[PDB]
């Protein structure tokens, strides 16, 4: 058995979206597909279900304005399509098959809604505060702010600061993600010794440098 | 819609030591032909989620006999004999009796290990960001453990909450401390009225605030 489900999807808040997931290794008119949905880091969300061979359909209310589950018995594909999508509707969408016969979920496809069009992050010095420097080590950072669509690769000096670092997770907030990251260094090592930063962002074919100049 | 409530939401466990987990739901499970419709799902990092009991107690094909679901009415059960890494992720529990099916807020299980206290680090806009007209103030407390941590921004004292984004990392595969990161973003005339910007923690390992402050000046 085996539920295959579609690429990632970019979608424009207020617009559309259908996705797909084909199911092989068992009859596919024979058990209802159900739909789920997980937002960012959030819990589990029973969408609804449909029975392929009459595409009978059971929807959570809560969704019922929301998705519109179909089915093509030829290429026995599932699908759902998603109407005036919001930024709360980003998430990982899942179909599944929980039964008597079964459990099988497809590996999910995942939807982020913006209206971002490809945008480099834009890269901020993290200097502490000219505020004593009684600690033996010294912590700074990077804001790479303001970027989409994900992911971005964060690295410090060309990967010759490794440990003592983290880089957190983005977070989309307000169409775009933000990330941040840190690294610790002995007092004996910056400033006399530089620390920068390298923020690479794929989509947007960009690599920058941001070296971290004391607090002036 | 039923309620399910799982708990605790993160459990510190042990490799090789037992574990349990505690699902309860707002109405009885028992549905009108003497089944209990609950299952248990374990989500491994970066896969897609997996049941492995389901009806309670009966444990798919493959599921080790280390595991055990339990319970009735409202009140179930999902014990661990001994503890693996592949164990690791999160775990749901699900009714399937009242419609719509419902899951638990799950239940994410992490390596226990001694308390330590976070390395807190506040830093003060770039002029690189002024220049563009926005503040963003950035607080990173690092290394601490347990996870649970409460942080406020404290601007001249009072505590403000007005454009925050806050970020943690997955528990350390080396040294299993936690790391968060927590940026206050103000438009540059906001940030220019005030003068002592302040990071505040709230954690077990202190019974005084760690905070790290630095004044406009
Ligand atoms: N009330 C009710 C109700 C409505 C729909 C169903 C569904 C299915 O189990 C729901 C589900 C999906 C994933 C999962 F992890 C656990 C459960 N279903 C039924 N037959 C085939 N799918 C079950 C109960």
């Amino acid at each position: 058995v085996q539920l295959q489900q579609s690429g990632a999807e970019l979608v424009r808040p207020g617009t559309s979206v259908k996705l797909s997931c084909k199911a092989s290794g068992y009859s596919f008119t024979n058990y209802w597909m159900n739909w789920l949905r997980q937002r960012p880091g959030q819990g589990l969300d029973w969408i609804g279900m449909i029975h392929p061979s009459d595409s009978e359909t059971r929807l959570n209310q809560k969704f019922k304005d929301k998705a519109t589950l179909t089915v093509d018995r030829s290429s026995s594909t599932a699908y759902i399509q998603l109407s005036s999508p919001t930024s709360e509707d980003s998430a990982v969408y899942y179909c599944a098959r929980d039964d008597y016969d079964g459990a099988f979920w497809g590996q999910g496809t995942l939807v982020t809604v913006s209206a971002a069009k490809t945008t480099p992050p834009s890269v901020y010095p993290l200097a502490p505060g000219s505020a004593a420097q009684t600690n033996s080590m010294v912590t700074l950072g990077c804001l790479v702010k303001g970027y989409f669509p994900a992911p971005v690769t964060v690295t410090w000096n060309s990967g010759s600061l490794s440990s003592g670092v983290h880089t957190f997770p983005a977070v989309l907030q307000s169409d775009l993600y933000t990330l941040s990251s840190s690294v610790t260094v002995p007092s004996s090592t910056w400033p006399s010794e530089t620390v920068t930063c390298n923020v690479a962002h794929p989509a947007s074919s960009t690599k920058v440098d941001k070296k971290i100049v004391p607090r002036d | 819609e039923l309620v399910m409530t799982q708990s605790p939401l993160t459990l510190s466990v042990t490799i090789g030591q037992p574990a349990s987990i505690s699902c309860k739901s707002s109405q009885s499970l028992l549905y009108s032909n003497g089944k209990t419709y609950l299952n248990w799902l374990l989500q491994r990092p970066g896969q897609s989620p997996k049941r492995l009991i389901y009806l309670v107690s009966k444990l798919d094909s493959g599921d080790p006999d280390r595991f055990t679901g339990s319970g009735s009415g409202t009140d179930f059960t999902l014990k661990i004999s001994r503890v693996e890494a592949e164990d690791l992720g999160i775990y749901y529990c699900v009714q399937g009796s009242h419609f719509p099916p419902t899951f638990g807020a799950g239940t994410k299980l992490e390596l226990k290990r001694a308390d330590a206290a976070p390395t807190v680090s506040i830093f003060p806009p770039s002029s690189e960001q002024l220049t563009s007209g926005g503040a963003s103030v950035v607080c990173f407390l690092n290394n601490f453990y347990p996870k649970d941590i409460n942080v406020k921004w404290k601007i001249d004292g009072s505590e403000r909450q007005n454009g925050v984004l806050n970020s943690w990392t997955d528990q350390d595969s080396k040294d299993s401390t936690y790391s968060m990161s927590s940026t206050l973003t103000l438009t540059k005339d906001e940030y220019e009225r005030h003068n002592s910007y302040t990071c505040e923690a709230t954690h077990k390992t202190s019974t005084s605030p760690i905070v790290k402050s630095f004044n406009r000046n």
